[PDB]
């Protein structure tokens, strides 16, 4: 899964 | 609400040690009690709430990927009928995940975005918005499907264009807010040219505004740009 | 019992559901409900059930002891006073803790305890009788804590009777048994010569039956072999 | 901590 914050 | 009779500092105080607990519930059930006393939040108290939360909705959402993982294979050509226990367990998860995305939407609704009138809280908040609703639509399939994507959409919208007016390209906040939407176009959206686009775009603005910043804004804002460039290189 | 209107059979398998989705608390009550259908429990069906409050009081003690922590510190020689919040917050986890503990001992005791007659289940259930009364015992300390820590010691000595006369010296229940009764010894009742001497004693007895075990079995018993001494070289 | 199974 792509990053994210 | 039965964090009423608890005292705001206090609800504060409880929250930052359910933290250092790992207790992100209770975080987060502190941090909603603290919102629902109607004063604004600061800085810290945002991102309080964002963490506790954060973390809440994460561990849901890689629980139902688990689930929804096994339900689908379930399905498959092949498989022996194992009956409704998958599906059941599976919209448990994301029943009690869509009460969590709604008490925060409510939170933010009930009445943070419309106070929040400086750009590092409204543009926190609008970013949380899109996120929570990115969240419902990552186990959306019914007529709401679209209207909750475009609420997604709206949202990070919304605080992209005051990020834009209001911060610096640096700014972690406007930073993390790329990222997210950029997430949102490349798995919710079906955009990955978009995805793609904004990611790029957002590392660049911001590494030519890198030597304003002092050491310690700098380590911010490299950190996030590094998740940018993290995710291009998975995409690319 | 809200598990009441479900299935056994649903409920063991939504319970290994919800472990594949690391869902303890789920884990917990799916098999708490399986255990208050009333039939006995299968090897299986055992090992879920102790899985699950495992990882559900493993979460609460260290919780426990990370807010102990903090709060032993609020109370040496030059802090400044910050209030009742964490003395609270330490109550309130050791409350919810205590009630696992409570519901854990109350199933053994309503009616798995009484019903199990084969040693590897009457072992089984007492070493979880001992374990639940040590992390009781853990954050005991009125005029109860030497009750429950007796209450321990017997539910643990019983299994110890029970597992020399019933099994041999590699069986993983008599060893897992040992292993946290020298722990008992050691962390509780303040007797680390006997949790040395438990330990030693009990490694040494199963490697002299390893020769009888076949591969699968070998790699089990060595498995916790190595726990006991881990822990002898902890203590030495 | 000492290990417990
Ligand atoms: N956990 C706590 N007690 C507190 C945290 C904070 C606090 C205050 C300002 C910024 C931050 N940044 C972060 O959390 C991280 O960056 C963000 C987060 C949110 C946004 Cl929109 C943008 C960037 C640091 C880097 C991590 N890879 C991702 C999270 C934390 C105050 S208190
Ligand atoms: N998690 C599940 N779905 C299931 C687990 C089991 C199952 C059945 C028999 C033994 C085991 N052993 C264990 O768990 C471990 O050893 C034990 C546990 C309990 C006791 Cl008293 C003794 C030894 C393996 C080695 C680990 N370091 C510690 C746990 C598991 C069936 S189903």
């Amino acid at each position: 899964f792509p990053a994210t914050v | 609400g039965a964090m009423g009779s608890m005292e705001r500092a206090s609800l504060i105080q409880k929250a930052k040690l359910a933290e250092q607990a790992e207790r992100y519930e209770d975080m987060a059930a502190f941090m909603k009690g603290a919102v629902e006393k109607g004063e604004e939040l600061s800085c810290e108290e945002r991102n309080l709430l964002s963490v506790a939360y954060k973390n809440v909705v994460g561990g849901q959402r890689a629980a139902w990927r688990v689930l929804s993982s096994i339900e689908q294979k379930s399905n498959e050509e092949g498989s022996e009928e194992k009956g409704p226990e998958v599906r059941e367990y599976r919209e448990k998860v994301e029943t009690e995940l869509q009460g969590v995305c709604d008490t925060v939407l409510g939170l933010l609704d009930s009445h943070l975005i419309k106070e929040a009138g400086d750009a590092e809280s409204r543009v926190f908040y609008l970013k949380m918005k899109g996120d929570y609703y990115r969240y419902l639509a990552e186990v959306a399939t019914g007529d709401d499907k679209k209207r909750i994507i475009d609420s997604a959409r709206s949202a990070y919208q919304e605080a992209m264009d005051i990020s834009k007016k209001e911060m610096p390209p640096t700014n972690p906040i406007r930073l993390g807010l790329a990222l997210n939407f950029s997430v949102f176009h490349y798995e919710i959206a079906n955009s990955p040219e978009e995805a793609i686009s904004l990611a790029k775009t957002t590392f660049d603005e911001a590494m030519a505004d890198l030597h304003t910043l002092s050491e310690d804004s700098y380590k911010d804002s490299t950190l996030i740009m590094q998740l940018l460039r993290d995710n291009l290189t998975l995409w690319t």
